[PDB]
Protein backbone atom coordinates (compact mmCIF):
# COMPACT_ATOMS: atom_id res chain seq x y z
CA UNK A 1 0.00 0.00 0.00
CA UNK A 2 0.78 3.51 -0.80
CA UNK A 3 3.02 5.72 -2.82
CA UNK A 4 6.62 6.12 -3.87
CA UNK A 5 6.92 9.83 -4.65
CA UNK A 6 5.01 10.51 -1.39
CA UNK A 7 7.31 8.82 0.47
CA UNK A 8 9.87 10.71 -0.85
CA UNK A 9 7.95 13.99 0.03
CA UNK A 10 8.06 12.71 3.45
CA UNK A 11 11.63 11.89 4.09
CA UNK A 12 12.81 15.07 2.33
CA UNK A 13 9.65 16.45 4.77
CA UNK A 14 11.50 15.26 7.99
CA UNK A 15 15.31 16.00 6.06
CA UNK A 16 14.28 19.73 6.38
CA UNK A 17 12.65 19.42 9.39
CA UNK A 18 15.78 17.63 11.37
CA UNK A 19 18.03 20.42 9.70
CA UNK A 20 15.95 23.10 10.97
CA UNK A 21 15.81 21.42 14.45
CA UNK A 22 19.43 20.55 15.16
CA UNK A 23 20.22 24.22 13.86
CA UNK A 24 18.32 25.42 16.54
CA UNK A 25 19.83 22.92 19.23
CA UNK A 26 23.48 24.29 17.93
CA UNK A 27 22.19 27.78 18.17
CA UNK A 28 20.66 27.33 22.06
CA UNK A 29 24.28 25.51 22.81
CA UNK A 30 25.09 28.94 21.83
CA UNK A 31 23.06 30.55 23.92
CA UNK A 32 23.76 28.50 26.99
CA UNK A 33 27.68 29.35 26.99
CA UNK A 34 26.91 33.11 26.84
CA UNK A 35 24.55 32.31 29.84
CA UNK A 36 27.88 32.46 31.76
CA UNK A 37 29.02 35.58 30.89
CA UNK A 38 26.49 37.27 31.71
CA UNK A 39 26.11 35.03 34.77
CA UNK A 40 29.74 35.31 35.75
CA UNK A 41 29.42 39.17 35.15
CA UNK A 42 27.15 39.09 37.70
CA UNK A 43 28.68 36.90 40.64
CA UNK A 44 30.63 39.82 41.85
CA UNK A 45 28.06 42.24 42.57
CA UNK A 46 26.16 39.14 44.61
CA UNK A 47 29.04 38.86 46.57
CA UNK A 48 29.44 42.36 47.54
CA UNK A 49 25.90 42.52 48.49
CA UNK A 50 25.26 39.79 51.34
CA UNK A 51 28.85 40.73 52.46
CA UNK A 52 27.26 44.40 53.50
CA UNK A 53 23.99 42.86 54.27
CA UNK A 54 25.86 40.50 57.39
CA UNK A 55 23.44 42.19 59.43
CA UNK A 56 23.65 44.45 62.61
CA UNK A 57 22.58 42.75 65.91
CA UNK A 58 20.55 45.87 66.38
CA UNK A 59 10.36 43.64 57.55
CA UNK A 60 9.45 40.52 59.24
CA UNK A 61 5.96 38.52 59.24
CA UNK A 62 3.72 41.45 58.37
CA UNK A 63 0.28 40.35 57.88
CA UNK A 64 -0.34 38.10 54.73
CA UNK A 65 1.45 35.99 51.45
CA UNK A 66 -0.26 37.66 48.25
CA UNK A 67 2.05 37.73 45.18
CA UNK A 68 4.07 35.83 42.71
CA UNK A 69 6.43 36.40 40.12
CA UNK A 70 6.16 34.18 37.91
CA UNK A 71 9.65 34.01 35.06
CA UNK A 72 9.48 32.74 31.35
CA UNK A 73 10.21 33.24 27.65
CA UNK A 74 7.97 34.29 24.86
CA UNK A 75 9.43 31.86 22.44
CA UNK A 76 8.52 27.89 22.27
CA UNK A 77 10.23 24.79 21.81
CA UNK A 78 11.10 24.65 24.76
CA UNK A 79 10.13 21.13 25.88
CA UNK A 80 7.90 21.47 29.68
CA UNK A 81 10.11 24.95 30.87
CA UNK A 82 6.88 26.73 30.60
CA UNK A 83 4.19 24.86 31.72
CA UNK A 84 6.07 23.39 34.68
CA UNK A 85 6.36 26.87 36.21
CA UNK A 86 2.46 27.57 34.53
CA UNK A 87 1.52 24.67 37.17
CA UNK A 88 3.21 25.74 40.18
CA UNK A 89 1.83 28.87 40.13
CA UNK A 90 -1.66 27.90 38.83
CA UNK A 91 -1.85 25.27 41.93
CA UNK A 92 -0.45 27.49 45.01
CA UNK A 93 -2.85 30.35 43.37
CA UNK A 94 -6.22 28.26 43.62
CA UNK A 95 -3.43 25.07 47.43
CA UNK A 96 -3.70 28.61 48.25
CA UNK A 97 -7.07 30.70 48.91
CA UNK A 98 -9.88 30.82 46.46
CA UNK A 99 -10.92 34.22 46.13
CA UNK A 100 -10.15 36.67 43.59
CA UNK A 101 -7.38 37.66 45.39
CA UNK A 102 -3.51 36.28 46.05
CA UNK A 103 -2.18 38.73 42.91
CA UNK A 104 0.32 38.70 39.84
CA UNK A 105 3.50 39.65 37.37
CA UNK A 106 4.85 37.40 35.20
CA UNK A 107 7.61 37.79 33.05
CA UNK A 108 7.27 36.63 28.99
CA UNK A 109 4.35 36.04 26.73
CA UNK A 110 3.73 32.19 27.18
CA UNK A 111 3.36 33.17 31.01
CA UNK A 112 1.06 36.10 30.61
CA UNK A 113 -0.56 33.49 28.28
CA UNK A 114 -2.07 31.58 30.67
CA UNK A 115 -2.33 33.75 33.58
CA UNK A 116 -4.80 36.08 31.40
CA UNK A 117 -7.48 33.59 30.70
CA UNK A 118 -7.40 32.64 34.21
CA UNK A 119 -8.95 35.99 36.18
CA UNK A 120 -5.71 38.45 38.81
CA UNK A 121 -2.97 39.78 36.75
CA UNK A 122 -0.88 43.03 37.92
CA UNK A 123 2.12 43.67 35.54
CA UNK A 124 3.58 42.79 31.82
CA UNK A 125 6.99 42.18 30.56
CA UNK A 126 7.90 41.19 27.11
CA UNK A 127 10.67 41.07 24.74
CA UNK A 128 13.47 40.03 27.63
CA UNK A 129 16.71 39.93 25.30
CA UNK A 130 17.56 36.33 25.28
CA UNK A 131 20.83 34.97 26.36
CA UNK A 132 21.56 38.59 27.65
CA UNK A 133 18.97 39.65 29.71
CA UNK A 134 19.09 43.37 29.89
CA UNK A 135 20.06 44.05 33.90
CA UNK A 136 17.92 47.49 32.47
CA UNK A 137 14.22 46.86 31.97
CA UNK A 138 14.42 44.13 34.62
CA UNK A 139 14.68 47.25 36.96
CA UNK A 140 11.55 48.75 36.45
CA UNK A 141 9.91 45.28 37.77
CA UNK A 142 12.18 45.50 40.88
CA UNK A 143 10.53 49.16 41.36
CA UNK A 144 7.06 47.43 40.41
CA UNK A 145 7.78 44.54 42.55
CA UNK A 146 8.36 46.27 45.70
CA UNK A 147 6.60 49.72 45.07
CA UNK A 148 3.63 47.08 45.12
CA UNK A 149 3.91 46.74 48.69
CA UNK A 150 -1.46 46.68 47.34
CA UNK A 151 0.99 43.67 48.45
CA UNK A 152 2.76 41.63 50.85
CA UNK A 153 5.44 39.06 50.63
CA UNK A 154 6.06 37.64 46.75
CA UNK A 155 7.10 34.44 45.87
CA UNK A 156 8.94 33.89 42.45
CA UNK A 157 9.03 31.12 40.31
CA UNK A 158 11.31 29.45 37.84
CA UNK A 159 13.78 27.17 36.80
CA UNK A 160 16.89 26.56 37.86
CA UNK A 161 20.38 25.48 35.90
CA UNK A 162 22.80 22.75 37.20
CA UNK A 163 25.38 21.21 34.55
CA UNK A 164 24.13 22.00 30.77
CA UNK A 165 21.05 20.33 30.21
CA UNK A 166 19.39 18.91 33.70
CA UNK A 167 17.42 21.56 35.28
CA UNK A 168 13.87 21.70 37.94
CA UNK A 169 11.48 24.52 39.15
CA UNK A 170 11.64 26.00 42.60
CA UNK A 171 10.18 28.36 45.27
CA UNK A 172 13.01 30.17 46.92
CA UNK A 173 10.83 33.30 48.07
CA UNK A 174 11.46 36.76 48.42
CA UNK A 175 10.42 39.93 50.56
CA UNK A 176 10.70 38.22 53.71
CA UNK A 177 13.46 36.68 56.40
CA UNK A 178 16.89 35.46 55.23
CA UNK A 179 24.26 57.34 58.21
CA UNK A 180 23.36 54.14 60.00
CA UNK A 181 20.24 51.70 59.43
CA UNK A 182 20.00 52.75 55.81
CA UNK A 183 16.89 50.14 54.99
CA UNK A 184 15.44 51.89 52.65
CA UNK A 185 18.23 51.42 50.27
CA UNK A 186 18.73 47.54 50.76
CA UNK A 187 15.35 46.73 50.60
CA UNK A 188 14.93 48.18 47.27
CA UNK A 189 18.58 46.85 46.18
CA UNK A 190 18.54 43.16 47.60
CA UNK A 191 15.44 42.63 45.75
CA UNK A 192 16.49 44.28 42.44
CA UNK A 193 19.10 42.06 42.87
CA UNK A 194 16.78 38.86 43.57
CA UNK A 195 14.79 38.99 40.76
CA UNK A 196 17.65 40.03 38.64
CA UNK A 197 19.57 36.60 39.34
CA UNK A 198 16.40 34.95 39.27
CA UNK A 199 16.06 35.19 35.11
CA UNK A 200 19.51 34.53 34.37
CA UNK A 201 19.03 30.87 35.72
CA UNK A 202 15.76 31.16 34.30
CA UNK A 203 17.19 32.29 30.66
CA UNK A 204 20.08 29.28 31.62
CA UNK A 205 17.19 26.93 31.81
CA UNK A 206 15.35 28.48 29.07
CA UNK A 207 18.10 27.77 26.37
CA UNK A 208 19.18 24.90 28.09
CA UNK A 209 15.61 23.57 27.69
CA UNK A 210 15.35 24.68 24.43
CA UNK A 211 18.35 23.50 23.43
CA UNK A 212 17.41 19.92 24.24
CA UNK A 213 13.91 20.22 23.28
CA UNK A 214 15.29 20.86 19.69
CA UNK A 215 17.26 18.04 19.86
CA UNK A 216 14.96 15.43 21.29
CA UNK A 217 12.89 16.66 18.36
CA UNK A 218 15.72 16.27 16.06
CA UNK A 219 16.74 12.83 17.14
CA UNK A 220 13.04 11.62 16.73
CA UNK A 221 12.94 13.46 13.74
CA UNK A 222 16.12 11.10 12.59
CA UNK A 223 13.53 8.12 13.54
CA UNK A 224 11.28 9.08 11.42
CA UNK A 225 13.64 9.00 9.08
CA UNK A 226 14.29 5.05 9.26
CA UNK A 227 10.58 4.22 9.89
CA UNK A 228 10.64 6.07 6.14
CA UNK A 229 13.41 4.77 4.81
CA UNK A 230 12.13 1.26 5.54
CA UNK A 231 9.00 1.80 3.93
CA UNK A 232 10.21 3.91 0.68
CA UNK A 233 12.51 0.83 0.07
CA UNK A 234 9.35 -1.88 0.42
CA UNK A 235 7.76 0.55 -2.04
CA UNK A 236 11.28 0.52 -4.24
CA UNK A 237 10.90 -2.70 -4.29
CA UNK A 238 7.38 -3.21 -5.06
CA UNK A 239 7.47 -1.17 -7.31
CA UNK A 240 10.37 -2.31 -9.55
CA UNK A 241 8.73 -5.29 -9.05
CA UNK A 242 5.44 -4.16 -11.06
CA UNK A 243 7.16 -2.23 -13.18
CA UNK A 244 9.26 -5.50 -14.55
CA UNK A 245 6.50 -8.12 -14.82
CA UNK A 246 4.44 -5.28 -16.64
CA UNK A 247 7.24 -5.30 -19.35
CA UNK A 248 7.73 -8.99 -19.51
CA UNK A 249 4.48 -9.41 -19.70
CA UNK A 250 3.20 -7.22 -22.46
CA UNK A 251 6.27 -9.03 -24.23
CA UNK A 252 4.87 -12.22 -24.11
CA UNK A 253 1.65 -11.26 -25.29
CA UNK A 254 3.44 -10.72 -28.60
CA UNK B 1 -26.66 -17.36 -2.39
CA UNK B 2 -28.47 -19.85 -4.88
CA UNK B 3 -29.56 -20.75 -1.00
CA UNK B 4 -30.98 -17.56 0.11
CA UNK B 5 -32.33 -16.62 -3.51
CA UNK B 6 -34.79 -19.50 -2.79
CA UNK B 7 -35.91 -18.24 0.48
CA UNK B 8 -36.31 -14.78 -1.13
CA UNK B 9 -37.91 -15.56 -4.33
CA UNK B 10 -39.82 -18.26 -3.66
CA UNK B 11 -41.20 -17.84 -0.61
CA UNK B 12 -39.38 -13.86 4.08
CA UNK B 13 -36.15 -11.65 4.80
CA UNK B 14 -32.43 -13.43 4.44
CA UNK B 15 -29.55 -12.55 6.20
CA UNK B 16 -26.26 -14.16 4.03
CA UNK B 17 -23.35 -14.15 5.74
CA UNK B 18 -20.47 -14.78 3.65
CA UNK B 19 -17.04 -15.00 4.92
CA UNK B 20 -14.05 -13.86 2.63
CA UNK B 21 -15.61 -12.97 -0.27
CA UNK B 22 -12.20 -12.29 -0.93
CA UNK B 23 -11.38 -16.50 -1.49
CA UNK B 24 -13.70 -16.16 -4.43
CA UNK B 25 -11.56 -13.82 -6.46
CA UNK B 26 -8.29 -15.40 -4.95
CA UNK B 27 -9.11 -18.65 -5.96
CA UNK B 28 -10.18 -16.85 -9.25
CA UNK B 29 -6.51 -15.55 -10.48
CA UNK B 30 -5.58 -19.47 -9.56
CA UNK B 31 -7.25 -20.80 -12.44
CA UNK B 32 -7.07 -17.74 -14.73
CA UNK B 33 -3.57 -18.23 -15.56
CA UNK B 34 -4.26 -21.81 -16.27
CA UNK B 35 -7.56 -20.51 -18.40
CA UNK B 36 -4.67 -19.14 -20.94
CA UNK B 37 -5.81 -15.41 -19.89
CA UNK B 38 -3.66 -12.63 -20.19
CA UNK B 39 -3.10 -11.26 -16.50
CA UNK B 40 -3.96 -8.25 -15.39
CA UNK B 41 -3.09 -5.74 -12.75
CA UNK B 42 -1.19 -7.61 -10.06
CA UNK B 43 -1.31 -10.79 -12.14
CA UNK B 44 -5.22 -10.69 -11.38
CA UNK B 45 -7.64 -12.01 -14.29
CA UNK B 46 -8.65 -10.23 -16.68
CA UNK B 47 -11.78 -10.61 -15.84
CA UNK B 48 -11.98 -9.85 -11.83
CA UNK B 49 -14.26 -7.03 -11.99
CA UNK B 50 -17.13 -8.12 -14.04
CA UNK B 51 -16.78 -11.69 -11.97
CA UNK B 52 -17.46 -10.61 -9.02
CA UNK B 53 -20.06 -7.58 -10.95
CA UNK B 54 -22.07 -11.10 -11.82
CA UNK B 55 -21.71 -12.63 -7.96
CA UNK B 56 -22.86 -9.33 -6.42
CA UNK B 57 -25.81 -7.92 -7.72
CA UNK B 58 -27.69 -11.08 -7.51
CA UNK B 59 -26.73 -10.80 -3.28
CA UNK B 60 -29.54 -8.07 -2.96
CA UNK B 61 -32.96 -7.55 -1.99
CA UNK B 62 -36.57 -7.57 -4.62
CA UNK B 63 -39.95 -6.80 -3.91
CA UNK B 64 -40.59 -10.37 -3.24
CA UNK B 65 -37.43 -10.96 -1.05
CA UNK B 66 -35.02 -9.45 0.99
CA UNK B 67 -31.27 -10.27 1.63
CA UNK B 68 -29.06 -8.21 4.22
CA UNK B 69 -25.43 -9.77 3.92
CA UNK B 70 -22.53 -9.34 5.65
CA UNK B 71 -19.00 -9.87 3.96
CA UNK B 72 -15.59 -10.96 5.76
CA UNK B 73 -13.59 -9.07 2.92
CA UNK B 74 -9.56 -10.05 3.81
CA UNK B 75 -7.00 -7.12 2.72
CA UNK B 76 -4.11 -8.80 0.82
CA UNK B 77 -1.15 -7.22 2.82
CA UNK B 78 -3.11 -5.11 4.39
CA UNK B 79 -3.08 -2.93 0.90
CA UNK B 80 -6.54 -1.50 0.17
CA UNK B 81 -5.60 -0.64 -3.20
CA UNK B 82 -5.37 -4.12 -4.02
CA UNK B 83 -7.90 -5.14 -7.06
CA UNK B 84 -9.60 -7.65 -4.74
CA UNK B 85 -11.10 -5.42 -1.76
CA UNK B 86 -10.97 -2.06 -3.44
CA UNK B 87 -13.32 -3.68 -6.80
CA UNK B 88 -15.33 -4.71 -3.91
CA UNK B 89 -15.96 -1.26 -2.34
CA UNK B 90 -18.37 0.04 -4.81
CA UNK B 91 -20.83 -3.40 -4.02
CA UNK B 92 -21.48 -2.41 -0.35
CA UNK B 93 -24.49 0.13 1.11
CA UNK B 94 -22.09 -0.03 3.45
CA UNK B 95 -18.34 -0.68 5.17
CA UNK B 96 -16.28 -1.74 8.22
CA UNK B 97 -12.80 -0.98 7.64
CA UNK B 98 -10.46 -2.92 9.82
CA UNK B 99 -7.00 -1.45 10.72
CA UNK B 100 -4.13 -3.26 11.77
CA UNK B 101 -2.58 -0.25 13.60
CA UNK B 102 -5.62 -0.23 15.45
CA UNK B 103 -5.40 -3.19 16.99
CA UNK B 104 -2.44 -2.78 17.90
CA UNK B 105 -3.28 0.00 19.79
CA UNK B 106 -5.71 -2.38 21.71
CA UNK B 107 -8.73 -0.69 20.17
CA UNK B 108 -11.12 -3.26 19.50
CA UNK B 109 -12.85 -4.02 16.97
CA UNK B 110 -10.16 -2.16 15.12
CA UNK B 111 -12.64 -0.34 13.03
CA UNK B 112 -11.38 2.80 10.83
CA UNK B 113 -13.42 5.46 12.50
CA UNK B 114 -13.03 8.05 9.14
CA UNK B 115 -12.76 5.10 6.71
CA UNK B 116 -15.76 3.24 7.35
CA UNK B 117 -18.82 4.58 5.66
CA UNK B 118 -22.62 3.95 5.10
CA UNK B 119 -25.23 5.38 2.95
CA UNK B 120 -27.36 5.57 6.18
CA UNK B 121 -25.21 8.83 7.91
CA UNK B 122 -28.23 11.29 6.31
CA UNK B 123 -29.93 13.39 8.78
CA UNK B 124 -32.75 12.14 6.01
CA UNK B 125 -31.85 8.38 7.66
CA UNK B 126 -30.64 8.34 11.27
CA UNK B 127 -31.82 11.36 12.71
CA UNK B 128 -29.87 14.85 12.85
CA UNK B 129 -29.24 14.47 16.95
CA UNK B 130 -27.52 11.39 15.39
CA UNK B 131 -25.62 12.65 12.38
CA UNK B 132 -24.37 15.72 13.82
CA UNK B 133 -22.74 14.06 16.80
CA UNK B 134 -21.59 11.20 14.23
CA UNK B 135 -19.78 13.93 12.43
CA UNK B 136 -18.81 15.48 15.42
CA UNK B 137 -16.60 12.28 16.45
CA UNK B 138 -15.21 11.96 13.56
CA UNK B 139 -14.23 15.37 13.56
CA UNK B 140 -12.52 15.72 16.58
CA UNK B 141 -10.98 12.56 15.69
CA UNK B 142 -9.68 13.91 12.29
CA UNK B 143 -8.51 17.16 13.98
CA UNK B 144 -5.94 14.71 16.36
CA UNK B 145 -4.90 12.76 13.04
CA UNK B 146 -3.68 15.79 11.77
CA UNK B 147 -1.53 16.56 14.86
CA UNK B 148 -0.16 13.44 15.13
CA UNK B 149 2.91 14.63 13.41
CA UNK B 150 3.95 16.94 15.89
CA UNK B 151 3.21 14.97 18.88
CA UNK B 152 5.28 12.40 16.88
CA UNK B 153 8.39 15.29 16.84
CA UNK B 154 7.91 17.82 19.44
CA UNK B 155 5.64 15.98 21.96
CA UNK B 156 2.34 18.08 23.49
CA UNK B 157 4.38 20.70 24.29
CA UNK B 158 4.21 23.17 21.44
CA UNK B 159 0.71 22.28 21.05
CA UNK B 160 -1.83 24.85 21.83
CA UNK B 161 -4.38 25.13 24.96
CA UNK B 162 -7.22 24.08 22.40
CA UNK B 163 -5.52 21.51 20.60
CA UNK B 164 -4.27 19.77 23.54
CA UNK B 165 -8.09 19.48 24.92
CA UNK B 166 -8.92 18.20 20.87
CA UNK B 167 -6.15 15.79 21.96
CA UNK B 168 -7.35 14.38 24.97
CA UNK B 169 -11.18 13.86 23.72
CA UNK B 170 -9.85 12.53 20.22
CA UNK B 171 -8.03 9.92 22.58
CA UNK B 172 -10.91 9.10 24.92
CA UNK B 173 -13.43 9.04 21.85
CA UNK B 174 -10.92 6.55 20.06
CA UNK B 175 -11.05 4.56 23.22
CA UNK B 176 -14.28 4.35 23.90
CA UNK B 177 -14.91 2.98 20.25
CA UNK B 178 -13.86 -0.11 21.73
CA UNK B 179 -16.06 -2.58 22.47
CA UNK B 180 -16.53 -6.09 24.50
CA UNK B 181 -17.35 -8.35 22.35
CA UNK B 182 -18.99 -11.00 23.50
CA UNK B 183 -17.39 -13.44 21.19
CA UNK B 184 -14.01 -12.53 22.93
CA UNK B 185 -14.61 -13.65 26.49
CA UNK B 186 -13.27 -16.94 27.06
CA UNK B 187 -9.76 -15.45 26.07
CA UNK B 188 -9.79 -12.09 27.86
CA UNK B 189 -12.39 -12.90 30.43
CA UNK B 190 -14.51 -9.77 30.33
CA UNK B 191 -17.89 -10.52 29.58
CA UNK B 192 -19.49 -8.37 27.05
CA UNK B 193 -22.02 -5.69 25.80
CA UNK B 194 -24.49 -4.48 23.37
CA UNK B 195 -24.83 -1.00 23.13
CA UNK B 196 -27.95 0.17 22.38
CA UNK B 197 -28.38 2.74 19.33
CA UNK B 198 -30.02 5.41 21.69
CA UNK B 199 -26.90 5.06 24.39
CA UNK B 200 -23.58 5.17 22.50
CA UNK B 201 -25.03 8.43 20.30
CA UNK B 202 -25.70 9.86 23.87
CA UNK B 203 -22.42 8.60 25.35
CA UNK B 204 -20.49 9.94 22.83
CA UNK B 205 -22.38 13.08 23.10
CA UNK B 206 -21.41 13.98 26.57
CA UNK B 207 -17.69 13.69 26.29
CA UNK B 208 -17.81 15.82 23.32
CA UNK B 209 -19.71 17.81 25.71
CA UNK B 210 -17.14 17.39 28.16
CA UNK B 211 -19.27 16.05 31.33
CA UNK B 212 -15.59 13.45 31.39
CA UNK B 213 -12.83 15.21 30.63
CA UNK B 214 -11.32 14.96 34.31
CA UNK B 215 -12.01 10.74 33.47
CA UNK B 216 -8.54 9.14 32.40
CA UNK B 217 -8.47 7.66 29.21
CA UNK B 218 -7.96 3.82 30.55
CA UNK B 219 -11.23 3.97 32.30
CA UNK B 220 -13.04 4.84 28.85
CA UNK B 221 -11.38 1.22 27.50
CA UNK B 222 -13.04 -1.74 26.46
CA UNK B 223 -16.88 -1.18 27.89
CA UNK B 224 -20.28 -1.04 26.93
CA UNK B 225 -22.88 2.25 27.60
CA UNK B 226 -20.81 4.97 29.16
CA UNK B 227 -22.32 4.73 32.47
CA UNK B 228 -19.47 1.93 32.96
CA UNK B 229 -16.94 4.04 32.09
CA UNK B 230 -17.85 6.66 35.30
CA UNK B 231 -18.05 2.85 36.69
CA UNK B 232 -14.53 1.16 36.08
CA UNK B 233 -12.86 5.06 36.76
CA UNK B 234 -13.94 5.14 40.30
CA UNK B 235 -12.47 1.26 40.01
CA UNK B 236 -9.28 2.80 39.03
CA UNK B 237 -8.63 5.12 42.19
Amino acid sequence: MASLRDIKTRINATKKTSQITKAMEMVSTSKLNRAEQNAKSFVPYMEKIQEVVANVALVSRPVKKTGYLVITSDRGLAGAYNSNVLRLVYQTIQRHACPDEYAIIVIGRVGLSFFRKRNVILDITRLPDQPSFADIKEIARKTVGLFADTFDELYMYYNHYVSAIQQEVTERKLLPLTQEEILDVLLPQYAESLIYGALLDAKASEHAARMTAMKNATDNANELIRTLTLSYNRARQAAITQEITEIVAGANAL
Amino acid sequence: LTMAEYFRDEQQDVLLFIDNIFRFTQAGSEVSALLGRMPSAVGYQPTLATEMGQLQERITSTAKGSITSIQAIYVPADDYTDPAPATTFSHLDATTNLERKLAEMGIYPAVDPLASTSRALAPEIVGEEHYQVARKVQQTLQRYKELQDIIAILGMDELSDEDKLVVHRARRIQFFLSQNFHVAEQFTGQPGSYVPVKETVRGFKEILEGKYDHLPEDAFRLVGRIEEVVEKAKAMG
